[PDB]
DNA sequence: TATAATGGGAGCTGTCACGGATG
DNA sequence: CATCCGTGACACCAGG
């Protein structure tokens, strides 16, 4: 539901050393899926941190307890020699469908 | 031709000089007469197209100087291959004349634009069909003002017949202009001490009564 | 018709 | 996926540089590249040879030109609001007659425009594209006189502003009338002025029954060539005295000056070809050795005698002929225009050279090079063909280049053009596209250069066509002028051949245009391919043959409409072009040189070349275009990757893997929905949002200027007065809005105060400031706010000031902010789709998924579309897009089908076949029998006679996905719609209309000033016009009160509209009207042509509608 | 009184006189410093109105108590400016010129 | 003669046509002042008169009366009234007028025949002085220039 | 203020109907 | 009582 990235404004921005544009980034992180273990957990914070020359996929991102990632192939990114990518996503329980618009978290 | 007055008008104008050379001629000095007049004729064509070619009239020593500020800049892009900056200019001027000075005169030498110059292919669009009217008041400002007038007698009516009337006179609500302490207190026949006093406790009263309604902050944006 | 056209007519009278 | 390409036609040649008519042009006319000496005598070389020398005495001639490099690149002349344009000196030597003596200098003569990569230009910061114009050759005619049947009309005529048009006529009293300048005098007299003795003419003429004594007159050859030509210049100029070395000088301006009159070249040659002479120059005389000499007027008579007695060989001409109909592209536009100029700036030099110092006079000093200046401005920014660039779409601005206009300066006024200019002439088969047009008063006026077709020096289309000798077709290619093509049996590019033989009997060819079925011993040519009958636009449409032309024009015209989307797609059916129209718009970015990719960036992409050499090729990155679409490249390649030449390296926008991506592929249905798809409306799935699939960025550029004042600077700054810190949350520590903050309607993007008037405060301001004790500020909130119904994020903001290096605003001005608003804009109800049929409609209702028709596993539609749009609109060609699109839906994989020669029904139906398998097989196997819902379809099909009775379930399903369709379940019941349902993938576009920038609503704002009527306009917050027939709508209606507030409340009643506001406000009813301020606009303008207009009573006393505030 | 009916008649010399407020003597339109309006020209206050609400030229003059009043050190009327749309003003020919209208 | 945005006027072709007239007619006045000949007088009062002309009817005799470096005829006081930009058709018997404006269309099938259906972004526009009024009338706003400020920006909206 | 100077220069290319002028 | 000629008029909204 909600992306940051360091160094990055907006959602029209590109990183150096990333071949995927911010746009690219989010359309990829719509298709992560988490699942939650504890019944009554709401939010989570997914900490990625990468650098060199590596295809970041949904593995990369730093465990949490009680949060598995069902589909860690997903790629992310493509960062090459001194690209760095350092994302906070969040993922929250929801239902339906919500645009970004609607919520703006 | 072309500096802004028709052919006839330089002709008629050219005419007005040669009336004047005709008038000046002096037949001794053995001289034709094309020789003094063509002076004269030169003279009157240049003060008429000095004159009236701007719809906003420039005095004519000024459109001397905006004349010379183009020729100048004309000179230095043929010297330099690119327009010249306000500086090159300054420069080329000679002294007293700034960056500044160059600017303020080619912002004081601009002439007007039609407000009937056409927008678009189609011929339905005028450039003054977009010039919104900014003098008349809006309805919504003639509104705000009723309302605010209404809104002030209303907190008006809340003091005494006498310090409204004071405030009133005070601030030109009775007649356009607003009067002095001498003028309201030998208009109410007391001290102007004493009418300052009831303008003050009258001000006092409205204060109060604004703080506690709070029925015309609005008003002041 | 053409009032240049006149006037040039009327000068080259004198 | 597989791309299987169907179609039999071997492409011999393939589609020329699509930009050529522009880029060529334009390489031409200037001629850069080329060293002076070298420089042939056309564009702006032939200009200054045809002004220069100027004369009298002094001497200024010309040597040579050349032209300077750019002093800014591209995309900061876009930024900065420049032009791109390259500086140009020409040397030139002033001399003295009698002094001999010389002085040379190179004197600088302004800027000219230079022409992108692409064949744009850059004029004042907006890309911007000349037109080619469409016209009528210059040369000699011959057309039928409409009122007498058997005599004929003789034109002559030179080029646009070069020269008169001359008539040549027999009149009904026998003698030969010329008509000059409006002028019908007997031909017989300039003969006479030519030196034609009665001798020559009664030799060269008297063959032609009697007509030759129409020429004949006594009074004439009683005169020698003085007297004669004194009597013509009498004849030509009423009151002008007609002096010896005035008539001679009026004569070769008006018949022999090449400085004046002028044919082109190919008016030139046409004379030459026509009248079956030759011609020395482009003149229709000379003055050789003190007389002149006739050149032209001797054949066109002698033709005209021919063609009225009925001579064989002289025939009429038909000047809608393609080989009588020349372009002008920007190259002649542009250098008739510095011709123009030039001719100006020889006036200004004789003017310095009579009165000066005649000797102190260097080239300098005697070339002012304004008029010349202003004249090429003035080409490139108010011309009818320097039109504002259209880049929605790479393909949108190739069209645009490509396009051919009959309007423009020398062109057709609109409202006069007939049926024959817009005519499809036969001569337009491979040179015109005889589709894309638009509809409506342009009709026909406005047309589009075909694929193949080229612009030759003289300035005729020409098209190819392969050589066939006896019956073996070649591949030389030949291209033809309508003229040349005229001469041969042209056969069709269909015809069946054994590899380089004609294989048929008969075959079908071209004669005139004319249809013909001929033998191969008769065939002299033959087509290159169907694509060259075509434009580019009408080429990327599938299926063409199967569409009705209407239609097919408005799918041509509205791919230029197509928004770039962020997951754009190329269509699952192409024709075989996407690729081309990608390369040539230099929408992507392809590779120079074979190489291994060194880095991949979201910026740049660098590349090792077999040289060794390290090229970095940066990437255009969100960059707004005319139109506000984004135009963005993206990398298609990776660290690592060896290239070849011209392999991709990074998509453009619109570009899927180098394919032209103008649209989605979605899942349709062809059915009704609950008349939510009524009247050409569409039904879309909320999926489609979901996925992001029809999402475009769109960029807006706000603006604000900080100027000097009368009263006071104007300063962009924090301090507003009056708002809280809500209100300047994002603004930065300057006053400008920071980059990444969301703006909404109302909100600031740049603060600006300016200083208020003298604004004497009413009594009523003075007592509200003593009740509250705050000081009146001396300036007023003067900030940019976002309007209304806009917003975004701000990606950039732009500041230029007086004082900073490298920057000089237009005097008055302070400092300029640009502030630029991205929104990424997601598929809404009202915003407009299309396919490249012509099926255009505005989405109306947006379902979620379970609300969406299904197939039997559970797959949903993605859009619905009515079947009655189909029939009424015979463009079928969609309905076979969307079979073959649902075979290539199991089969995965995409199709190239060319037009006029591509997919047939029977290899549809085979790929169809496979797919069902893939389809039913599937299910068949994970165990799973037909549907109970499936078998109630099967007998209601059967009912229909769509399947046989008596076969199995999979049989009959077979056969209905063999024709296309399928069963489909009703998202809300379960049930299963009655009947088998066409569903297939369809290319769908979302064209530029979107309801996002259309709402639009007011209830009160500015007015105008002197008629104090609302502004009219969403961007001056306007109210709609109710225009005469409106008024005639209440007026029928009876609606006598609401168009009397119409006329009075709501315009233009000063009192009216204030006082019915501020009953509204009130909770009071509207008063009644008064005098609405255009009548006494009307009343004061007729008084001011000396006219009394008097309102009176019924008494007939005057009424003062003024007030008393008119009358002394 | 209740409009009811719209006449229009030629207007005589006099009639025209009638309805100016000032013959415009001059071409000047506005000067070129002080951005106001020239006096004799084609939009003098002095002739056509104030350009401010009951505000003469110089300033003498500057609220509605003074109405209809003409300043003596200006010769501007103090009213509202919107008279400014209405009032005419004329232009004495030396030699008299056709309506063309009435002509052509 | 008005100052456009970006302080530089902007005025009507009237005013170049009036000074035309004005300056020709001074130059009459003074021609006869002095003695002037007959040719010079004829000439002027000539040019007096077309001066009328262009005034009234540009174009109407003769070549049209341009500004300079211009092709376009000035806008006199007969093409003020007539056409289809004419004061009349454009302005009289038609006008733009408030409390309107305008949208894309959309079919709505559930509507019934006296119905449409209008987005609330243009009804509180269309209907704003009525809106203001009602959110006076509830607690929305304290008064109707509150409820104005409070409608200015759309996040203020609840 | 003085040698003598003495008549311009583009124009650039509908379609019909109607009422008035001329011939 | 004809022909010739000068002068009118030539769809709406939208954006421009
Ligand atoms: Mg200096
Ligand atoms: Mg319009
Ligand atoms: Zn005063």
């Amino acid at each position: 539901t909600s992306v940051y990235i360091e160094d990055v404004l907006h959602e029209f921005s590109t990183i150096p050393g990333v071949k995927e544009d911010v746009v690219e980034i989010i359309l990829n992180l719509k298709e992560l899926v988490v699942r939650f273990l504890n019944p009554s957990l709401q939010t989570v914070t997914l900490l990625l941190k990468a650098e060199g020359p590596k295809e970041v996929k949904a593995r990369d991102f730093l465990p949490v307890a009680d949060v598995e990632i069902m589909n860690p192939d997903l790629h992310i990114a493509t960062l090459e020699e001194g690209g760095r990518l350092n994302m906070e996503v969040r993922v929250d329980r929801g239902v339906g469908y919500v645009p970004a618009e609607k919520h703006g978290i | 031709t072309g500096r802004g007055l028709s052919f006839l008008d330089l002709i008629q104008e050219g005419n007005q000089g040669l009336i004047r050379a005709v008038e000046k001629f002096e037949y001794k000095r053995r001289f034709k007469f094309s020789t003094y007049a063509t002076w004269w004729i030169r003279q009157a064509i240049n003060r008429a197209i000095a004159d009236q070619a701007r719809t906003i009239r420039i005095p004519v020593h000024m459109v001397e100087t905006i004349n010379k500020l183009s020729r100048t800049a004309r000179q230095l892009q043929q010297e330099l291959g690119r327009e010249p900056t306000y500086e090159e200019i300054a420069e080329a001027m000679g002294p007293g004349w700034d960056a500044k000075r160059v600017e303020e005169t080619l912002k004081i030498a601009q002439e007007p634009v039609s407000l009937e110059t056409p927008i678009g292919d189609e011929k339905d669009s005028f450039y003054g069909d977009f010039i919104p009217d900014e003098h008349l008041p809006s309805p919504v400002d003639a509104a705000t003002q009723s309302l605010l007038s209404e809104e002030l007698e209303k907190a008006l009516s809340k003091l005494s017949e006498r310090e409204a009337m004071v405030l009133k006179l005070r601030k030109g609500l009775i007649d356009g202009r607003e009067h002095t302490l001498e003028e309201v207190g030998a208009f109410f026949g007391v001290t102007r001490e004493r009418i300052r006093q009831i303008e003050n406790k009258a001000l006092r009263k409205l204060k109060y009564h604004e703080s506690r309604t709070r029925k015309l902050r609005d008003f002041l944006d | 018709s053409d009032p240049v056209r006149q006037y040039l007519h009327e000068i080259g009278q004198v | 996926m597989e791309i299987k390409r169907f179609g039999r036609i071997r492409e011999v040649i393939p589609l020329p540089p699509l930009t050529e008519i522009q880029v060529e042009s334009y390489r031409r006319a200037l001629q850069a590249d080329v060293p002076p000496e070298k420089r042939e005598n056309v564009g702006i070389q032939a200009a200054f040879r045809e002004t220069f020398p100027i004369e009298e005495g002094l001497v200024l001639d010309f040597l040579e030109y050349r032209l300077g490099e750019p002093p800014f690149p591209q995309d900061e002349c876009r930024e900065k609001d420049l032009t791109y344009q390259a500086p140009l000196y020409a040397r030139l030597q002033l001399i003295h007659k009698d002094t001999g003596l010389i002085k040379e200098d190179e004197v600088f003569l302004g800027h000219i425009p230079l022409m992108t990569e692409d064949g744009s230009f850059i004029i004042n910061g907006a890309d911007r594209v000349i037109v080619s114009q469409i016209h009528r050759s210059p040369g000699v005619y011959f057309t039928p006189d409409p009122a007498r049947p058997g005599r004929y009309i003789a034109s002559i005529i030179p080029l646009p502003k070069r020269g008169p048009w001359i008539d040549l006529e027999v009149e009904p009293n026998g003698v030969v009338s010329m008509k000059v300048n409006k002028r019908k005098f007997p031909l017989v007299l300039l003969l006479r002025v030519l030196g034609y003795d009665q001798e020559t003419l009664a030799r060269e003429l008297g063959a032609y029954g009697e007509l030759v004594q129409g020429l004949m007159d006594e009074s004439v050859f009683a005169m020698r060539p003085e007297e004669a030509l004194i009597r013509l210049f009498t004849l030509l100029r009423p009151g002008d005295p007609p002096k010896r070395d005035k008539a001679v000088a009026y004569v070769y301006g008006l018949i022999a000056d090449p400085r004046r009159y002028d044919l082109g070249e190919a008016g030139r040659y046409k004379a030459e070809e026509k009248l079956g002479i030759r011609l020395s120059g482009r003149t229709l005389a000379r003055f050789e050795d003190g007389e002149f000499k006739d050149e032209v007027f001797l054949p066109t008579l002698r033709y005209l005698f021919a063609l009225t007695a009925g001579v064989p060989g002289h025939e009429v001409d038909d000047i809608d002929h393609l080989g009588n109909r020349r372009i002008r592209t920007v190259g002649e536009l542009m250098t008739d225009q510095f011709r123009v100029g030039l001719a100006r700036l020889a006036r200004g030099v004789r003017e310095r050279m009579l009165m000066g110092s005649e000797d102190s006079l260097t080239p300098a000093k005697l070339v002012n090079s304004r008029p010349l200046e202003a004249a090429i401005r003035e080409f490139f920014s108010r011309s009818q063909l320097s039109q504002f660039k259209d880049e929605t779409n790479p393909l949108s601005s190739l069209r645009h280049k490509r396009r051919i206009s009959a309007l423009g300066p020398g062109g057709l006024t609109r409202e006069r053009a007939g049926f024959d200019v817009r005519d499809v002439h036969r001569t337009h088969y491979g040179r015109i596209c005889p589709v894309e047009t638009p509809e409506g008063a342009n009709i026909g006026l406005i047309t589009s250069l075909a694929a193949y077709a080229r612009v030759d020096e003289l300035g005729f289309i020409r098209t190819p066509y392969r050589r066939v000798v006896g019956g073996v077709v070649t591949d030389e290619v030949v291209y033809m002028t309508a003229t040349e093509e005229d001469r041969y049996t042209i056969a069709q590019a269909n015809t069946p051949l054994e590899g380089n033989r004609i294989a048929a009997e008969r075959v079908v060819a071209r004669r005139k245009g004319e249809p013909v079925i001929v033998s191969p011993e008769e065939v002299e040519f033959m087509d290159v391919s169907p694509k060259q009958v075509f434009s580019v636009n009408t080429n990327l449409i599938p299926f063409l043959e199967h569409d009705d032309a209407n239609r097919a024009l408005m799918g041509s015209n509205m791919q230029t409409q197509a928004v770039p989307l962020i997951r754009a797609q190329a269509p699952v059916v192409m024709t075989g072009l996407e690729e081309r129209v990608v390369r040539d718009s230099l929408a992507a970015l392809y590779a120079e040189e074979d190489g291994e990719v060194a880095k991949v960036d979201g910026n740049r992409i660098v590349v090792r070349y077999e040289d060794g050499r390290l090229v970095e090729y940066p990437l255009r990155r969100f960059y707004r275009s005319n139109q506000g679409t984004a135009l963005d490249q993206r990398p298609r390649v990776v660290v690592g990757q060896r290239v070849r030449k011209g392999d991709l390296l990074a998509d453009g926008p619109a570009s899927e893997n180098g394919f032209l991506a103008l649209g989605q592929n979605v899942l349709v249905a062809i059915m009704p929905f609950d008349g939510y798809n009524f009247e050409d409306a569409i039904v879309i799935s909320e999926e489609l949002l979901k996925r992001d699939f029809y999402t475009s960025i769109h960029i807006e550029r706000y603006e604000i200027e900080a100027r000097d004042t009368k009263l006071g600077p104007e300063r962009i700054t924090r301090d507003i007065p009056h708002l809280s810190e809500a209100a300047l949350r994002d603004l930065d520590e300057e006053g400008v809005v920071r980059i990444g903050a969301e703006v909404k309607p109302g909100d600031i993007l740049v603060g600006r105060t300016s200083f208020k008037g003298e604004s004497e405060p009413t009594p009523e301001e003075r007592l509200l400031r003593s009740i509250f004790g705050e000081k009146a500020r001396d300036v007023k909130d003067t900030s940019l706010r976002v309007p209304p119904g806009e917003g975004g994020i701000v990606v950039r903001t732009v500041r230029l000031r007086r004082g900073d290096p490298g920057v000089e605003l237009k005097p008055g001005v302070r400092e300029v902010v640009r502030v630029y608003v991205a929104q990424k804009r997601k598929l809404q109800v009202g915003d407009k789709l299309a396919n490249r049929h012509g099926n255009k409609g505005v989405v109306a209702k947006i379902l979620p998924v379970e609300d969406m028709p299904h197939l039997p596993d559970g797959t949903p539609v993605d859009v619905i579309l009515n079947p009655l749009g189909v029939p009424s609109r015979m463009n079928l060609g969609q309905i076979l897009e969307t079979h073959l699109g649902l075979a290539g839906y199991f089969l995965g994989q995409r199709y190239i089908s060319p037009i006029f020669d591509g997919a047939k029904e029977p290899e549809i139906k085979e790929l169809l076949a496979q797919a069902f398998e893939v389809y039913f097989g599937k299910r068949k196997g994970e165990g799973f029998g037909v549907d109970k819902r499936e078998v109630e379809v099967l007998r209601r099909a059967e009912k229909l006679g769509l399947v046989t009775p008596g076969k199995t379930p999979e049989e009959q399903l077979k056969e209905l996905f063999l024709q296309g369709k399928v069963v489909l379940y009703d998202g809300r019941t379960g049930e299963p719609i009655e009947g088998p349902i066409v569903v297939g993938q369809m290319f769908i576009m979302k064209l530029y209309h979107m309801v996002e920038d259309k709402m639009h609503a007011r209830s009160t704002g500015p007015y105008s000033l002197i008629t104090q009527q609302p502004l009219g306009g969403k961007a001056q917050f306007g109210g709609q016009r109710f225009g005469e027939m409106e008024v005639w709508a209440l007026e029928a209606y009876g609606a006598a009160h609401t168009l009397q507030e119409m006329l009075t409340l709501k315009s233009d009643d000063i009192e009216g509209r204030n006082a019915a506001y501020e009953a509204i406000i009130k909770g009071e009813d509207v008063p009644e009207p008064s005098v609405p301020e255009s009548f006494r606009v009307l009343v004061k303008e007729l008084q001011a042509l000396a006219l009394d207009v008097q309102t009176l009573d019924e008494k007939d006393n005057p009424v003062d509608i003024f007030e008393g505030l008119a009358s002394k | 009184k209740e409009v009811r009916k719209v006449r229009i008649a030629l207007a005589s010399p006099e009639k025209i006189r009638s309805w100016s407020y000032g013959e415009v003597e001059k071409p000047e339109t506005i000067n070129y410093r002080t951005l106001k309006p020239e006096r004799d020209g084609l939009f003098d206050e002095r002739i056509f109105g104030p350009i401010k609400d009951y505000e003469c030229a110089c300033g003498k003059y500057k609220r509605q108590r003074f109405e209809g009043k003409v300043c003596e050190r200006c010769g501007v009327e103090v009213t509202k400016s919107i008279v400014r749309r209405y009032r005419m003003g004329h232009i004495e020919l030396a030699t008299p010129a056709a309506h063309i209208w009435f002509v052509k | 003669m008005v100052q456009v945005d970006g302080g530089r006027f902007a005025t009507s072709d009237l005013n170049d046509l009036y000074r035309r007239l004005i300056n020709r007619n001074n130059r009459l006045k003074k021609l006869l002042a002095q003695g002037a000949p007959e040719i010079i007088i004829r000439n002027e009062k000539r040019m007096l008169q077309e001066a009328v002309d262009a005034l009234l009817d540009n174009g109407r005799r003769g070549a049209p009366v341009t500004n300079p470096g211009s092709d376009r005829p000035l806008r006199s006081l007969t093409d003020i009234l007539s056409g289809k930009q004419g004061r009349f058709r454009q302005n009289l018997l038609g006008k733009r007028v408030d409390y309107s404006g305008r949208s894309v269309i959309v079919v709505g099938p559930q509507l019934k025949l006296h119905q449409c259906g209008l987005p609330k972004r243009m009804a509180l526009e269309l209907f704003k002085p009525f809106l203001l009024k009602k959110m006076e009338e509830k607690g929305i706003a304290p008064n109707v220039k509150a409820a104005r400020r409070m409608l200015e920006r759309q996040r203020d909206i609840k």
